RNA sequence: AGAGGUGAAAUUCUUGGAUUUAUUGAAGACUAACUACUGCGAAAGCAUUUGCCAAGGACGUUUUCAUUAAUCAAGAACGUAGGGAUCGGGUGGUGUUUUUUUA
């Protein structure tokens, strides 16, 4: 089985940036016969004549979705996650500082939401992806969706304290 | 059988614009007399069976 | 190798409707609306609760085994507001994410062709 | 081109 | 129609009569509706009588539900439920007056009301001599469909008991009177409950049978072959439902836990060979495999075992005309043929399946004037060459079938006749160049046609389809038409009727060809016997020689013509039936006084009484123009061409005659003779005559591997 | 996404995977350590226990997959699997070859409720399904053939035979108990009034007791080792 | 919600999946699968569905792209061991096409005709014509004269009812599968006016002969039931 | 197990299955997009197709009659010049769409 990739440019040129360091720890290890079709803008991963595809799929996927390389290796490692991508939809007003509460200041708000509840996002100008463990994904997402549609930060801070808690707590 | 049809063809459309052309280009009589002609019509051989049937 | 269904999304005001049918359309499968996932009154029409009800319709059509939707929005038409609410696109982009193939996407709005006002 | 020479006028 | 009032119960068809008729009549003079509504006043004559006593006995059952009350000492009523037999209750004697028929002759005299009902209330045509004048009961097989003869040698009263396997009581000897009737009350219950629904009625009729024994005598005292009852052998006389002759399961009830009565007298009536099985559906039911032959139709073998399981051990069943015909038929080279049936059509649809892959990559490519519609004509488009088409098969003549094919209305085209049939070859050149530029697997060349007189020019396009079929291409245009028009126009007026006659091979090859194959091709599959009666009509023809001048869609015509009118008559359900059918209608056909009008209609867009009139008045005037038939000798006239005179055209009249006193020493032979296997050899010996000419001919080469059969 | 617990007072999760396709069955052999995941794609992956990891691929499959099952008792050799579809096929597994043995094709509903044993090697299986047959074949090593199928009136959800030899039956709120080489339910539990239906049965202590799970959510214990001998 | 709710009917375990097998006038004669009920007694869901109407895309029938509009609609009305053999039963356009049509400063002309096929179908067809702007033509309009309307109406109205009237259902699906006749109308109207996109954007049925299983096979193909292996 | 409806609410109906989904059938109303600074009517008003009934405008005209006209009481029926386009008709030109012996 073989699977393309569609690839948009504005993660193409940090794809170039870091081609040298994805497929020697890809085709060494987890196999998968690769080509990169520039004509068409897709990254082509084949099966091996000698699941792994999955793995490489969602690989650069996520780095398609735009994370970090330490998130895409720790997704190689730790083959539990899920990346998720959802977009506001909830011009402005309900644009620019909803995405404004959302950041905070200088990512604070976001660095809040990524290591109270041990997942990793980012966002472009209107969609947010999430990737991390199943009930994060769940929790973080409830928490950005509850301050996009309006609430105190101290308040949704509150409910940070609370979740981190216990999503960093076992049972 | 190509080059039969071929020639019957060059010859067939050589004849045919010759018929058309001398149908719409100018027809005086003897006397002055311009004849009425359609559009779109291509033989004097046709205006005549025409006006034949609407005898 | 796919098996399709069909989405017939309501992107009405004030709710929102998806229920996938068979491919005929008669035996409907997993109804939820976008008042049945919040409960106030007023945001029942939302775009959020509309691509969470979009979610869970998603989870138990591939719980039945369809794997992929022709999809059909639908606004109120008729003699009234005639365009596709807030939570149509939401629901359908979330129908799109959460792993089910999309083709075929249509609107069947009904147009009156001169109703009565008069 | 002698069938496309046939198949003009058309 | 053969109901004189002796009995049905002894094995004859009859039983209803004339003093019956009249009680029926009289009773509902005075009532007949269950409120005793007048069903019959003599304000009206014996018409409108006539027609409402069949409509009151087409319309109200006396079998099954329901049944007509009347007391003679007095109002008339029609009472619910009915007697399993034929029923009308009198009161004041308390008396069943039709009880002197069975069931099936009651349930094929309610068929011939409502069949002569038919074709009387219709107000389109007159058909008094189709109604009354026309003795149907003087042939078995002509009234009826098929037919078998069940000899049983029992030997002795006392031999019973060894030689059949029926019942021998007290209960049985007490309700019938003797040896034939408990065996033919027996044999009609196990026919209707062996076939049900496989046939449309059965009726059973011992022959041999006679009411005459002398004075000296105290009985009928007759060596009866093999017994000393009065019958010699045993009429199984069948008209099917020609819908499920064919089908190689029959099917009871299905599989509960608890095995009930209804599978549980399937499984006595049918010992070890049915059993349950599974189906695609999933449904676990009671059914029995009946392994279909060609010359075999599987009517034969369930009623051979429906006979040698119950009634007897060691009788036999004479029936073969059947499989006399049926190696008649040609066999194709085809996978299991001769385990394949007759209605089968697979060879049909496997060149309809190759015919609609070059369709589609015809429709694919690019012309410099595209395809308006393809259509093909063929007979094996409408189910009626004779052999059924093998692939490869080059040696039938008619392997080559013809597809029309027209572009669109383009009003750029040569003028005279031969340069647009000659631009016709320059399509048809472009569309062969690029077929074997693109598609190699297909090949193709071209052939000259003459089949239309004085276009010298005109080429069709042959095609060799690797799944291995050959068409021919011919190009219509909205051209040709006025083309010919015009030229008709513009003759001289001592040369007008051969080039009408030009015109009319024309209109009969290319326009009117394409309605003639929908219609009949869209009513082959609600008249199922069709292609295999046309088939071995043309065998028939053939072997008698009359193809080299009549045209084959006139031999459908003909033979549709006992189809789409088949009264007084059923449709026919197996091809004998059909066969002479034809052959007995054709002799009795004439010229002078008689038309061929047809409607190829489905049963139950007709033909109305103005297109009637239109049909007949130019049909008048056509033949008192022509006193006797001097060129014109049919007249055969569809929805599809009101002139009729556009495939009858062109044969000679020794050819013609030769057709009609061929087709009367047939009906002779057949009403002398009667059915044979030397009759059939006989029916098909060449007839050469020697007439002034025999030639012998053989190719250097055998050619029946090569045409498939 | 699949999540192992140990059982003990850390059921933290020893390993969790995610799995391609949503999941309606898990076989566990005989013993432990040998667990099969399959999904609503054709997908039979095998995965260890103790410590976990994917061990069988097991790819090539046709439709979603309804009920499978493994085979092998402590100790054994065999070790095979049954991997019954939903459009009627069942293609017998084995990991100690990583390979096929056969491919059955003669159901036309959900094949649910399959199971294998041999006796002296035979290898025979029942298969039954949401249609009417039962379904055993004699399943050789490398030879095919086909028994008997006893033709119910029910619709059999999770049903396997084997017992000391009767045949078990259930999925219409009644429990058949169909005899070998024979159709004759001798026992047959009382349907109740309404008509939801039994989803699973549950050997207890090596097929000697049963539980039958309904779809009001109750649980039966049957005694079918006393209802053998014993008469509904 | 103040009322009592019968918690459970579980209504999947006894639904069964059909496909659909189009008529051999297409090519990829197979569309998808659909849900039924148990075919049992007192209900015959074997029969319980033999009207129902489907509503594919032609280019999911055709396999090219070129006409993605025109949504087609097959009819059920027979069961053949699972596979549902429909037929034709109308035609439309999507409500995209004919919006992205419809456009101002040019006119329309509209069209239909109920007409009785050579069959006993009865239809009622539909067209819409556009006037184009002519090439070289400087003024905004380019409108219809509105008794060239009556003209190019009274054309179209004849030469579609001479296409139907004529023609029998399998030649009008195959002769309007390829968009002909609407260059057919094109090319008998470009004298009157230019005439840029002709379509016919409906076909409606209403009434139908009988059903006919024999040609109603004729459409498809031959195949018929046969034996299985019981065993028992 | 909710659904109209609301600014929320309230109220309405819903397990006798509603809202939504599919297949039909009936009923009367109405002629959306096309629809414009375009058309017609004395005004108010006037947009589905086809047929019929008559009417009206403008244009064309080397047709006819010869002041027959104009304006309202009373009464009657209805409720400043120039330019660019565009609609309807006509004339002329000469390129393309068009076609050709059916009108």
């Amino acid at each position: 089985e073989s699977r393309k990739i569609m690839v948009p440019p504005h993660r193409m040129t940090p794809l170039r940036n870091s081609w040298t360091k994805i497929y020697p720890p890809l085709v060494e290890h987890l196999k998968l016969q690769v080509r990169m079709n520039l004509k068409t803008k897709s990254v082509e991963l084949r099966t091996n004549p000698k699941g792994a595809l999955q793995k490489g799929a969602d690989f650069i996927k996520a780095f398609t979705l735009g994370f970090d390389l330490d998130d895409s290796i720790a997704l190689l490692r730790l083959d539990d996650l899920y990346i998720e991508t959802f977009e506001v939809k909830d011009t402005g007003d309900h644009l620019s500082r909803a995405i404004g509460r959302i950041a905070g200041k200088d990512g604070k708000t976001k660095f809040a939401i990524e290591n109270a509840t041990r997942t990793r996002i980012v966002l472009a100008d209107s969609k947010i992806h999430i990737l991390g463990g199943f009930t994060h994904i769940r929790m973080a997402r409830e928490s950005v969706v509850s301050l996009i549609l309006g609430s105190p930060p101290g308040k949704v801070y509150g409910n940070l304290r609370t979740v981190a808690s216990r999503l960093k707590e076992r049972y | 059988l190509k080059e039969d049809i071929h020639t019957h063809m060059a010859i067939f459309e050589q004849r045919e614009a010759q018929a058309q052309e001398d149908v719409q280009s100018s027809i005086v009589d003897e006397d002055g007399f311009t004849l009425v002609v359609g559009k779109n019509t291509k033989s004097l051989n046709s205006i005549r069976k025409k006006i034949l049937n609407k005898n | 190798s796919q098996v399709f269904g069909v989405a017939r999304i309501y992107a009405s005001f004030n709710d929102t409707f998806v229920h996938v049918t068979d491919l005929s359309g008669k035996e409907t499968i997993a109804r939820v609306t976008g008042g049945m996932k919040v409960k106030a009154d007023r945001d029942e029409s939302s775009p959020y609760a509309a691509m969470l009800a979009a979610q869970d319709v998603a989870a138990k059509c591939k719980e039945v085994g369809i794997t992929a939707v022709h999809v059909k929005i639908r606004a109120t038409g008729g003699t009234r507001t005639k365009t596709p609410g807030p939570g149509g696109q939401a629901a359908l982009r979330a129908l799109a994410r959460s792993g089910l193939r999309i083709g075929r996407i249509e609107d069947v709005t009904p147009v009156p062709s001169d109703s009565t006002r008069k | 081109d002698v069938i496309e020479e046939a198949l003009s006028r058309f | 129609r053969g109901f004189s009032s002796n009995m049905s119960h002894s094995g004859s068809l009859g039983g209803f009569g004339t003093f019956e008729f009249t009680i029926l009549m009289a009773a509902l003079l005075n009532g007949g509706g269950i409120n005793s509504n007048k069903i019959l006043l003599h304000g009206f004559s014996s018409y409108q009588l006539f027609k409402g006593v069949i409509k009151y006995l087409a319309t109200m059952d006396l079998c099954h539900d329901g049944h007509l009350q009347f007391h003679s000492n007095p109002a008339s009523k029609y009472i619910d439920e009915g007697f399993q037999t034929p029923t009308l209750f009198d009161k004041s004697t308390k008396v069943n007056i039709l009880t002197k028929m069975t069931v099936s002759s009651y349930q094929i005299l309610k068929e011939y009301a409502g069949e002569t009902l038919r074709m009387l209330n219709n107000v389109v045509q007159d058909q008094f001599s189709n109604i009354f004048l026309t003795n149907i009961s003087r042939f078995d097989n002509l009234k009826y469909d098929l037919c078998y003869d069940v000899q049983l040698p029992l030997g002795k009263y006392n031999n019973l008991e060894t030689s059949l396997a029926a019942t021998f009581g007290s209960m049985e000897r007490v309700k019938f009177i003797t040896l034939e009737n408990f065996l033919a009350h027996k044999i009609t219950n196990v026919a209707r409950y062996a076939l049900g629904d496989r046939i449309k009625y059965i009726q059973i009729e011992m022959v041999g049978q006679k009411s005459d024994f002398p004075i000296t005598k105290r009985k009928v005292y007759s060596n009866t072959g093999g017994n000393h009852f009065n019958f010699d052998f045993v009429r199984v006389k069948l008209i099917v439902n020609p819908s499920e002759c064919d089908k190689l399961v029959t099917k009871g009830p299905a599989h509960s836990e608890t095995m009930s009565t209804e599978a549980a007298v399937f499984k006595n009536f049918w010992g070890i060979k049915s059993s349950l099985r599974r189906f695609k559906d999933g449904s676990i039911t009671h059914c029995c495999v009946w392994s279909t032959s060609s010359s075999e139709p599987i009517i034969s073998s369930i009623v051979n075992f429906a006979l040698q399981k119950h009634v007897s051990k060691k009788a036999q069943i004479s029936n073969e005309t059947i499989k006399k015909f049926h190696n008649f038929l040609p066999l194709p080279n085809l996978p299991s043929s001769a385990k394949t049936s007759v209605l089968n059509l697979s060879s049909f649809f496997n060149l309809k399946k190759s015919f609609d892959d070059l369709y589609k990559i015809i429709f694919q490519m690019k012309l410099p004037l595209s395809v308006k519609s393809i259509l093909p004509v063929g007979s094996a488009f409408r189910y009626t060459s004779l052999c059924q088409p093998v692939p490869f098969a080059y040696s039938d003549p008619d392997f080559f079938q013809d597809v029309i094919l027209e572009f669109e209305t383009s009003p750029k085209w040569p003028d005279e006749i031969t340069s647009l049939e000659k631009a016709k070859t320059a399509f048809l050149l472009k569309i062969q160049e690029e077929l074997s530029a693109n598609s190699s697997t297909y090949r193709s060349f071209f052939s000259r046609d003459e089949s239309i007189p004085y276009n010298l020019e005109i080429v069709t396009l042959n095609i060799l389809t690797p799944e291995g079929y050959g068409f021919k291409f011919r190009v219509l245009t909205e051209r040709d038409e006025i083309l010919y028009l015009r030229a008709i126009a513009n003759a001289r007026n001592e040369l007008k009727p051969e080039l009408e006659a030009t015109f009319l091979k024309f209109t009969a090859k290319y326009l009117a060809s394409v309605r003639h194959t929908r219609t009949l091709e869209n009513i082959s599959h609600s008249y199922q016997f069709y292609s295999p009666v046309v088939r071995l009509f043309k065998r028939w023809l053939d072997t008698h020689l009359l193809l080299g001048h009549i045209t084959d869609e006139l031999a459908e015509l003909i033979a549709i013509k006992p189809f789409v009118d088949p009264a007084p008559y059923f449709i026919p359900g197996s091809l004998e039936n059909g066969f002479l059918k034809v052959l007995k209608f054709i002799s009795q056909w004439n010229w002078k006084d008689d038309p061929l009008i047809l409607d190829l209609v489905k049963p139950e867009e007709r033909l109305t009484l103005a297109q009637y009139k239109g049909i007949q008045m130019n049909f008048t005037n056509l033949r008192n123009s022509d006193p006797n038939g001097t060129h014109l000798q049919f007249f055969v006239a569809s929805k599809n061409d009101p002139s009729g005179i556009l495939y009858s055209s062109g044969i000679p009249l020794p050819i013609a005659t030769r057709l009609t006193a061929l087709a009367k020493v047939a009906v002779n032979l057949l009403q002398t003779h009667g059915l044979n296997q030397q009759t059939i050899n006989l029916l098909f010996t060449p007839g050469l005559k020697d007439y002034d000419f025999v030639v012998d001919l053989r190719t250097p080469i055998g050619l029946k591997s090569s045409c498939g059969i | 996404q699949l999540l192992k617990i140990f059982h003990l007072k850390t059921g933290k999760v020893v390993r969790s995977m995610k799995i391609s396709s949503p999941s309606y069955i898990l076989d566990a052999d005989s013993t432990s350590t040998l667990l099969a995941v399959g999904g609503t794609d054709g997908s039979i992956i095998v995965v260890d226990i103790e410590n976990g990891y994917i061990t069988h691929s097991f790819k090539g499959h046709g439709g979603t997959i309804s009920s499978l099952k493994f085979y092998g008792q402590l100790n054994s050799k065999i070790w095979l699997l049954a991997s019954g579809d939903t459009n009627g096929m069942v293609k017998v597994w084995d990991l100690v070859k990583r390979k096929c043995l056969h491919t059955l094709q003669e159901h036309t509903s959900a094949v649910r409720g399959l199971d294998i044993i041999e006796v002296p090697p035979s290898l025979n299986l029942l298969s039954g399904g949401r249609d009417d047959i039962i379904n055993l074949w004699d399943f050789n090593m490398k030879k095919k053939c086909k028994l008997l199928k006893t033709l119910p009136v029910n619709q059999q959800v999770e049903s396997c035979g084997f017992l000391k030899i009767i045949y078990t039956a259930g999925g219409d709120a009644i429990f058949q108990l169909i005899d070998s080489e024979s159709g004759s339910v001798l026992k047959r539990t009382n349907k109740p009034i309404e008509e939801l239906f039994i989803i699973g049965v549950l050997p207890i202590l090596s097929n000697s007791q049963m539980f039958l799970v309904l779809s009001d959510q109750t649980l039966q214990l049957i005694n079918v080792e006393e209802d053998l001998k014993n008469t509904i | 919600k103040k009322g009592q709710k019968k918690r459970v009917v579980d209504p999947f375990t006894r639904k069964e999946w059909f496909d659909i097998k189009a008529p051999s006038t297409f090519e990829n004669r197979n569309v998808g699968k659909t849900l039924v009920n148990k075919s049992t007694g007192l209900k015959s869901a074997s029969d319980a569905l033999k009207g129902r109407v489907v509503e594919v895309c032609l280019a999911d029938l055709q396999g090219s792209e070129d006409h993605s509009f025109r949504k087609i609609k097959l009819r059920v009305d027979e069961v053949q061991g699972k596979n549902l053999l429909t037929n034709f039963h109308g035609m439309d356009f999507t409500t995209d096409k004919l919006r992205s049509m419809v456009r101002k400063w040019q006119t329309l002309i509209e069209a239909n005709v109920t007409v009785k096929t050579s069959d006993d179908y009865v239809l009622r067809i539909f067209a819409i014509a556009f006037t184009r702007k002519q090439a070289n033509q400087v003024k905004r309009h380019s409108y219809a004269q509105s008794s060239h309307i009556r003209a190019i109406r009274k054309v179209i109205s004849e030469i579609l009812t001479k296409e139907v009237q004529g023609s029998t259902l399998a030649q009008l699906t195959s002769k309007l599968i390829p968009e002909v006749i609407n260059k057919e109308i094109e090319n008998a109207t470009k004298d009157i006016f230019p005439l840029q996109n002709i379509h016919v954007r409906k076909v409606k049925l209403l009434k139908q002969p009988k059903f006919d299983v024999g040609a109603l096979m004729a459409l498809h193909g031959e195949g018929s039931g046969e034996e299985k292996g019981k065993k028992v």
